[PDB]
């Protein structure tokens, strides 16, 4: 899932893997 | 109209070897489908199958004297020539030459020429 | 030869005639294309029948003919003396084209 | 052709009458698939692939789609999404031979099943699971053409039959091809029916602004429904609107 | 050599038309910012067709004259020519250094940009020139030709560019006259998968669901 700040706000963004531990596929925070 | 017509040496010495030409008219041997064989029938006996070639340059005999039959063909002369080695006395008989489909067996037969193995 | 037929057969004008001809199973098959061929003495055979009871054109139409399993039947509706001539059945085997040992037909 | 490097023909720009096929009726067998072979004359096709070739009569029933058997495994599959139309006759009495006819052939086995609608002509020794054998036939290692060898003493089911399928597409470009039916005015206003290139629908036909791109034949709804056609004669871009409709 | 893609090679991928709508294709497509590759004639190699080659030079000479496809160099061609433009199959055999059977045919600071696509035995071609490192922007190419038939060269101080296709997946913004007026390669990044997932190419402030993920399986076992 991707959390967006609007995209006319900026073309940053990020992303979220709802249901799995990390280190499975930067700045990174489980 | 289509017909065939043998021909060649009706008498032939035994050690020499019979060559005999079928001229036919009426239709082209490259034609698909469209073959030539002959038959010969001695006195008062049934009528043996000998040979029989296609358009497509392929040829069939029979295997009892497959040995001995060799027949060739010159489409541009509408001419089939059939040659057999080695004339045993009894090989002295009328022969064929007749047009060939798989539907019709031998449809037209030519007149037929006799041959003679003897002196 | 692999075709054998009767080597005489006898009719009266009028009357149907049949002359029967045997194959041999191990190189008829099917037992197609069987045809049967009308040989007055001294002359070239004329195909008659080509397939069973099927007619190459200049049919004369009294000529006709049947088959039933490895017997084949040539069939001559009102005899006429004409008939009288040898006939050849002759069919395919895998090795070569082959006639029956004819049938001198008697029309009296 | 051989059922082994079978044919294929374009066949294209051109007015067919499939009614002198389906009332020919001369061959054997006739089938169809996404079209019946009445409808299927008053239809146009962007394309038609007629493709043809010669197999054992019993093989004609894998000619169809999803069939399996080495004729549909090693020498001409269909895809199951298959439309067109399979023909195929006896034609003994043209492709036996006395002795076999030996002229035809098939790939007997294959490291894989071909594509849905590829053709293969190569010819390599298949490999044994042995060591490859090089060119050398033995214990596995066998040339993969094997042939029917036709003659006239033999089964119906194993006669020849040639065969002819023929295939078609109705992509976005033009039609290429359609049966025999006549074309009339374009009465462009009144609720009508219509059939343009064989897209067959009802409305009012109107002239449009939509200002085609040339390649353009057709034009959508943000529905995906049809919307325009360019009137194949007139190369004219006219609008369709829904008749007349609603709740009373 | 390499530039960036940028945007550039949209093309009209079945020309159903369409206006002020946006609408989804997918198709062996150009990636966005895929990684061109940049030659100069000042040799000009072989390269490997793949799925099919986006092409474009800016040489104002028409230096470039054409191509040639299909291994062993059965074939195709296709050249420019005086006031023509031909195209022929053979199995042809020419020089590895060329400069200026069946179905012959026969047709008609700019940069000149091309696809080359073949799919259904169908060798589609869709073309665009415009004015002018590729050009940063966006325009896409028209259909020209569909004539039916794996490595292909260039036939001939001149320099062009060449990219490869893959199947990727395509928003498309239909202008109100029909022109694809800008696209979305939903592949590229999150961002660009979130406005496929909605059809938009503005997304307000928000979570959303992109999709579903799994660790594929690495190996197969058996008892
Ligand atoms: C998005 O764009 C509009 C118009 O440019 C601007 O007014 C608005 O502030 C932008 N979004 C946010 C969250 O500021
Ligand atoms: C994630 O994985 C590491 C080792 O793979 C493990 O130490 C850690 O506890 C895991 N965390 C969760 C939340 O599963
Ligand atoms: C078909 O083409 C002919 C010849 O150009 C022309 O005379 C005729 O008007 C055309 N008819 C239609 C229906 O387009
Ligand atoms: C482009 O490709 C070359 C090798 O083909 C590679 O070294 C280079 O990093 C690539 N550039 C980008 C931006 O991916
Ligand atoms: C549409 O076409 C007209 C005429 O060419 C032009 O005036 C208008 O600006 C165009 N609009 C767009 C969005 O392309």
């Amino acid at each position: 899932s991707v959390i967006t700040p609007g995209t006319n706000t900026s073309n940053q963004v990020a992303v979220l893997y709802q249901d799995v531990n990390c280190t499975e596929v930067s700045n990174v925070f489980q | 109209q289509i017909t065939l017509k043998e021909s060649g040496p009706t008498l032939v010495k035994p050690t020499q070897t019979l060559t005999l030409t079928c001229t036919f008219s009426g239709f082209s041997l490259s034609t698909s489908g469209v073959g030539v064989g002959w038959i010969r029938q001695p006195p008062g006996k049934a009528l043996e199958w000998l040979a029989l070639i296609y358009w497509d340059d392929d040829k069939r005999y029979s295997p009892s004297l497959k040995s001995r039959l060799t027949i060739t063909k010159d489409t541009s002369k509408n001419q089939v020539v059939l040659t057999m080695t080695n004339m045993d006395p009894v090989d002295t008989a009328t022969y064929y030459c007749a047009h060939h489909k798989i539907e019709r067996i031998f449809d037209y037969w030519g007149q037929g020429t006799l041959v003679t193995v003897s002196s | 030869s692999a075709l054998a037929q009767p080597a005489s057969v006898s009719g009266s004008p009028g009357q149907s005639i049949t002359i029967s001809c045997t194959g041999t199973s191990s190189d008829v098959g099917a037992y197609n294309y069987v045809s049967w061929y009308q040989q007055h003495p001294g002359k070239a055979p004329k195909l008659m029948i080509y397939d069973v009871s099927k007619r190459p054109s200049g049919v004369s139409n009294r000529f006709s003919g049947s088959k039933s399993g490895n017997t084949a039947s040539l069939t001559i509706s009102g005899l006429q003396a004409e008939d009288e001539a040898d006939y050849y059945c002759s069919s395919y085997t895998t090795s070569s084209t082959v006639f029956g040992g004819g049938t001198k037909l008697t029309v009296l | 052709a051989s059922v082994y490097a079978w044919n294929r023909k374009r066949i294209s720009n051109c007015v067919a009458d499939y009614s002198v096929l389906y009332n020919s009726a001369s061959f054997s067998t006739f089938k169809c698939y996404g079209v019946s072979p009445t409808k299927l004359n008053d239809l146009c096709f962007t394309n038609v692939y007629a493709d043809s070739f010669v197999i054992r009569g019993d093989e004609v029933r894998q000619i169809a789609p999803g069939q399996t058997g080495k004729i549909a495994d090693y020498n001409y599959k269909l895809p199951d999404d298959f439309t067109g139309c399979v023909i195929a006759w006896n034609s003994n009495n043209l492709d036996s031979k006395v002795g076999g006819n030996y002229n035809y052939l098939y790939r007997l086995f294959r490291k894989s099943n071909l594509k849905p609608f590829e053709r293969d002509i190569s010819t390599e020794i298949y490999q044994a699971g042995s060591t490859p054998c090089n060119g050398v036939e033995g214990f596995n290692c066998y040339f993969p053409l094997q042939s029917y060898g036709f003659q006239p003493t033999n089964g119906v089911g194993y006669q020849p039959y040639r065969v002819v399928v023929l295939s078609f597409e109705l992509l976005h470009a033009p039609a290429t091809v359609c049966g025999p039916k006549k074309s009339t005015n374009l009465v462009k206003n009144k609720c009508v029916n219509f059939n343009f290139n064989g897209l067959t629908g009802t409305g009012v036909l109107t002239e449009s602004n939509k200002k085609f791109l040339p390649f353009q034949q057709f034009g959508r709804d943000i529905a995906d429904t049809t919307d325009a056609v360019r009137d194949p004669q007139t190369l004219e871009i006219l609008d369709i609107t829904p008749c007349s409709f609603g709740g009373v | 050599a390499y530039t960036n893609s940028f945007t550039r090679g949209v093309y009209y991928p079945d020309k159903v038309f369409r206006s002020s709508v946006l609408h989804s294709t997918q198709d062996l497509f150009l990636p966005f910012f895929s990684n061109v590759t940049w030659f100069h004639a000042i040799d000009n190699p072989v390269l490997p067709f793949n799925d099919g080659v986006y092409f474009a030079s800016t040489e104002k000479s028409n230096i470039i004259r054409g191509w040639i496809f299909g291994t062993t160099l059965q074939s195709l061609l296709i050249v420019n020519n005086a006031t023509n433009v031909v195209i022929k199959v053979c199995e042809f055999q020419f020089c590895n250094d060329p400069f200026l059977c069946t179905f012959e045919y026969v047709s008609q600071k700019n940069l000149r940009e091309f696809v080359f696509k073949n799919i259904d035995g169908y060798f589609k071609i869709y073309s665009k020139h415009t004015p002018i490192d590729l050009p940063q922007g966006f325009s896409a190419l028209e259909p020209l030709v569909d004539l039916p038939i794996t490595r292909f060269q260039t036939l001939l101080a001149a320099a062009y560019y060449v990219g490869y296709l893959q199947p990727r997946t395509f928003l498309l913004k239909y202008n109100e006259n029909g022109t694809i007026t800008d696209a979305v390669d939903c592949a590229l990044d999150p961002l660009s998968e979130t406005k496929c997932t909605l059809k938009s190419f503005t997304v307000e402030k928000g979570i959303y669901q992109t999709s579903n993920f799994r660790v594929q399986p690495t190996e197969s076992i058996v008892r």
